[PDB]
């Protein structure tokens, strides 16, 4: 029983594992781009020029419920 | 028993939902690596104004408006025959003009998350070339210093004016009849009386939204100013970590720390949340009796005037 | 089943991008902190002030000044310093200037107030348009009993350039409204329009459009001697007499020639030098500007 | 310029 | 703003 | 008979009378020729004019001359010299006097012409009523742009003495009727009726008694601002505009104070000077003169 | 016979009257020389004059009047740039006015027996002191010179108006339209032309009580002036006593001798005879053709105009 | 005869030319009174006043005709 | 002198 | 008068 029954749940905590890793790391990126968007744009009054861009928190989103869905449909 | 199943059904889905967000957080980061080396690159050159000086002058922006100047530009002011002339941001229009600009928000083009120092002598820009014309019409984003500040309001009776706008173009108010700053020996002790206006009296009362001692601990009348590398907030702690200033994000008369955050952090488009802040609080550009504690004006402003 | 488990493998592999994507994340937050400490510094702005102070320009220019450009001055009598622009030559004659026209892009049609205390700017570069203000300019030419001369420097459109000096230049307090006097026409080819001008209308036009000895006239504040007020139908502010023959603070017109169409009321209102040119010929650059006598202008030494 |  |  | 031949002695007598008596006719004929040898001068004027000559009298006063009396002067622009009485100070001051009233001798109700050309006597003391001439004064005080000034001295019927001065004084060219202009009124106890009065009868009457810009006017020439003519109806020749504040060709009533009754019409005629007494009082003394203003009259140097 | 009664009758009545005429002659003779002698006396100290001088001026009298100068009395006047201005009386009121008087009689207080240089230069009063007034309007005796006189007629054509009054008041005129008088190296040579008047035509026609050669020769026109040192008349002698000019008494243009005498003696009252006459001629204010020769003028003028 | 009507015509003719010398003499002296009243008035406008007087030629007319009457009568 |  |  172990190389099977407990082989799976030897493997379902490592993917407990990474899927609050990726909560985590969804939230780091979420917040970077904040971040980077509001430190390019404070560029403006000092710089030749500040970088045109958007940022749509859309993305990372859906990714979030999406990532929750299956961590509690568990 | 039969659970064996989730090892070729759920397993396999898991890791696929997982694989395939890392794998999208992977090139997003790439392209943010991409816009700050853009940046950098701009960055080796300055921008430039050319902010030819007006005639008129005199110790402040009211006895401009007294002796001909109707125009809101830059002007250069002498309030003390100790102190060397310098420029400032004069609102010849709101409120019967005559207002001294001492802070401004408009677009995010300035850091103001920063030092005790640049708080204290200044920092931003005051104004901008109007579209092809030898002087400087627009305000730009700024800080006047602490110094300039406290040597305006000891001079005599002054008024303060904050005026802001959310992202639709609604515009509110917070006015105040009497106000003061110490000098640097009492920490820049703001006091501040007199309150008319819409947008709600943060200043003196706290955010009207919590109640009891949640409500208190949220007034920044009496409060000393604070910077994140100086704390005179009023939040004993022991962490280092935990500073009004350090969470909050700006220079301010924190008390555990605002209802009030000018000179936070300037969110594009308003709204923005918990996950979205670098430590997690609201900072942000807010003013919580209008708009609470998630939404960032677009823009807003303190400007003074002598009273009378 | 004890081989499907062969995610042990490729959950292996998603660690190791999590854990590599984590690190590239720590990565850009030190560049970010980089670009962070270089936008920091405001935008740089052109234009500087001189820190040498003094009386007037020509006692600036005693005192060591050698470049044209901006600079704090404060007679004795002045209660607080301000800021003029000085031109200051080879020869160490230093003029403060107190009038300059050169495109049109400042509306001189302003009131008594405006009028005394000054408007239009000033450049470090001498490029720009402005009044100095009546106050100012009575302060510096009353000072101590020191002769001050005037000069008025005009440019057509053509390129041409004359000069017209005046002596003993001095302007009047409030009081007095602010009364321009001199003692003599020192010389100049641009002729000498503050004499009057006899236009050929009327035999009286010579005696009605002198400027020694007129008080200062703006729509609001009437001291002219006309029954009706020529500040207000001219658009400016001047020394005026029934009116004028010499006017630099007219309405600017680009290439010089006007006509009476143009003008709101009839009457010639541009920048004028009736010795020189037209009543119909406005100048395309104007400045007025003052040094002790003792000095150049005609001067001696 | 003069007036009559 | 506040901090419990 | 060859007795009353006593006769020889006589007829000898008689001879002898007859003989002297001849002589003493010859002798009274000489000494009548020694009585014309003393008749022959004409009776001695006590009045005389100097030799010295000058443009004005402040051009007589730099060459030399010391007193005060009757000289000859020729201003650039004048086709024949002229005479005037001089004024001379110790501090080489040289009025040249235009007019002066102080006893009512001379009528003062002339004509365009007599107003023109001058009425009236001059005297080496001074002490005659004159009016020098239109044309002479315009010719003095526009000679080659030289500022001058005009000095009015008011003299009462008590001694008391005022006076009056006005810059930049002219007189305008007989094509402009002689048009009166001045820059400003330079100060004075007697006070500025130049200026214009507010008698009160009206709100207009300031404006409408003010000299400035005024042409001449004589009973035969016209040129006043009234629908009527005040120099006929006041009887003198003067600056009017409808009519006057300040009057000194007017009629001379002896002890000062008149009254409406007094006049021939109605209004005030008199000598006078509506800043220093009333409308109803005419001076006993009055002298208008000028001189080059950068000389005394408040003047520089 | 009994002739010899005129020894006791006749001669001792002839011997009568001439006595009491040789000492009435004798007594006459000494009060004529106390006269003489206190005359002497009142000539030590001379007569006086303050003719304050009229504004107005020009070159003779009727540019004068034409300025405005409408009362007679003494004015400056100035022929000519060259010449200095001098006195003269201007007669406002006759014939239209504009009148330079160039000779005047009227009292006899001046002497008009004079030698060449005083009748070229001029003498006699031009104007004395009106009754308490400071400028002198009216005329005194006197003669402008022959010098002054030739360049008035010489600066264009010129009238003369001579006018005269007896001793009852009675007055006539003789006009002249044309009169010059030529200078000095000519002799003052004088022309007369186009009389008019109720004086009778003395100097063009002679005295009209004398007929053919006796007539002609007094007439004055064309003739040269003289004076008693300096002979230039009509007459030609050898007798040196045998001289218009010694006889009749004055400076004149002479012809064998006059018809008219202005210059002559002053007689008192008028009527003079042969043995009133100092030469036993007819001298003595006259115009033969109005009087006849042995009546002298109360009033005798000459006066010119320039004419137009 | 001689030392008579001799000496008388002798003295007759004296006394004749007495007669005509005297008639000379009252018409000088006629002369000389006029003149000098002529010439006393003629210095009115030189001297500071002159000798007020007053001429009559009928004391010398009186005796112009007396004189010729004896003459005549002769 | 004003003309009432 | 004349001189005959
Ligand atoms: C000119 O005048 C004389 C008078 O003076 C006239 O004289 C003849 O003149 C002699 C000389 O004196 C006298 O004796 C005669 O008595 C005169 N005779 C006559 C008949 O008159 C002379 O006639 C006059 N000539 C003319 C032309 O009339
Ligand atoms: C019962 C109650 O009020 N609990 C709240 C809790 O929900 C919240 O998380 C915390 C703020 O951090 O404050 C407290
Ligand atoms: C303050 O807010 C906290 C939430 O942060 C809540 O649990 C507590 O009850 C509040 N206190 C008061 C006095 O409302
Ligand atoms: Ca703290
Ligand atoms: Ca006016
Ligand atoms: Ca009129
Ligand atoms: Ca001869």
């Amino acid at each position: 029983i172990e190389v099977l029954k407990r082989k799976v749940i030897e493997k379902v905590q490592h993917i407990q594992l990474l899927q609050k890793n990726v909560r985590a790391q969804l939230v780091d990126m979420k917040r970077l781009e904040v971040d980077i968007d509001i430190k390019i744009r404070s560029c403006r009054g000092s710089c030749s020029r500040a970088l045109a861009r958007e940022v749509d928190l859309k993305d990372y989103e859906d990714q979030q419920k999406q990532l929750e869905q299956v961590i509690a449909k568990d | 028993l039969y659970i064996d199943e989730t090892v070729n059904s759920n397993i396999p889905t898991n890791l696929r939902v997982l694989r395939s967000i890392l794998e999208n957080l992977r090139s997003k980061i790439q392209k943010l690596e991409s816009d700050v080396s853009a940046q950098m690159e701009y960055c080796r050159t300055p921008c430039t104004v050319s902010c030819n000086i007006p005639v008129v002058s005199g110790k402040e922006c009211e006895e401009i408006i007294r002796k001909g100047g109707e125009t809101s530009e830059m002007y250069l002011i002498q309030p003390d025959s100790s102190v060397k002339p310098y420029r400032v941001y004069c609102d010849m229009n709101t409120e019967n003009g005559g207002w001294t600009v001492i802070q401004n928000r408009q677009d995010g083009s300035v850091d103001f998350g920063r030092k005790w120092d640049p708080y204290k002598q200044g920092f931003g820009n005051v104004a901008t070339n109007t579209d092809g014309k030898n002087y400087c019409g627009l305000p730009g984003e700024y800080w006047l210093g602490n110094d300039k500040i406290s040597q305006l309001t000891r001079m005599g009776p002054t008024e303060l004016l904050i005026e802001m706008e959310d992202w639709k173009g609604d515009k509110v108010k917070a006015h105040y009849g009497g106000f003061t700053v110490q000098n640097e020996a009492n920490k820049y002790q703001i006091s501040v009386n007199k309150y008319r206006g819409t947008a709600g009296n943060a200043l003196m009362d706290g955010a009207s939204q919590l109640m009891g001692e949640n409500r208190t601990m949220t007034i920044h009348n009496g409060m000393f100013f604070s910077t994140y590398d100086r704390d005179n907030d009023g939040w004993l702690t022991s962490d280092p970590r935990k500073q009004c200033s350090k969470e909050d994000g700006g220079g301010w008369w924190y008390n555990r720390c605002h209802a009030a955050n000018p000179n936070g952090r300037y969110y594009w488009g308003g709204q923005y949340t918990w996950d979205m802040a670098k430590h997690g609080t609201d900072d942000g550009v807010v003013w919580m009796n209008w708009k609470g504690s998630w939404y960032s004006m677009r823009k807003m402003s303190m400007k003074i005037r002598p009273f009378f | 089943e004890a081989s499907i488990l062969t995610h042990d493998s490729s959950i292996r592999y998603l660690q190791e991008i999590y854990n590599s994507n984590n690190q590239k994340i720590v990565n850009l937050k030190e560049k970010v902190a980089q670009l962070e400490a270089q936008c920091q510094e405001p935008c740089k702005d052109t234009v500087q002030i001189h820190d040498i102070t003094g009386k007037d320009c020509q006692d600036i220019a005693n005192k060591g000044a050698k470049q044209s450009g901006l600079y704090f001055i404060k007679p004795l009598k002045a209660n607080q310093q301000f800021l003029v622009y000085c031109e200051i030559d080879g020869s160490g004659n230093g003029w403060t200037v107190f009038q300059k026209r050169l495109d049109g892009s400042v509306d001189f049609k302003k009131n008594w107030i405006q009028y005394k205390e000054g408007f239009g700017h000033l450049s470090p570069t001498g490029t720009t348009e402005f009044w100095l203000g009546n106050e100012k300019i009575h302060l510096i030419s009353t000072q101590s009993a020191i002769p001050y001369a005037l000069r008025v420097e005009l440019e057509d459109w053509n390129g041409r350039t004359s000069t017209a000096d005046y002596a003993m230049f001095k302007v009047g307090p409030e009081a007095d409204k602010y009364r321009l006097t001199y003692a003599y026409f020192a010389g100049g080819d641009a002729g000498d329009a503050f004499d009057g001008f006899d236009f050929g209308d009327d035999p009286s036009d010579k005696f009605f459009t002198s400027h020694n000895g007129m008080q200062f006239s703006t729509w609001d504040n009437d001291n002219d001697k006309f029954e009706g007020n020529c500040a207000e139908q001219d658009g400016s502010g001047w020394w005026m007499n029934k009116c004028h023959a010499g006017h630099l603070n007219g309405v600017y017109y680009q290439g010089g020639t006007y006509s009476k169409a143009s003008t709101p009321n009839g009457y010639d209102n541009g920048i004028i030098w009736a010795t020189w040119k037209t009543r119909w010929y406005s100048m395309k650059k104007t400045t007025m500007k003052i040094i002790p006598f003792n000095r150049l202008t005609i001067g001696e030494g | 310029g003069p007036r009559p | 703003g506040h901090r419990p």
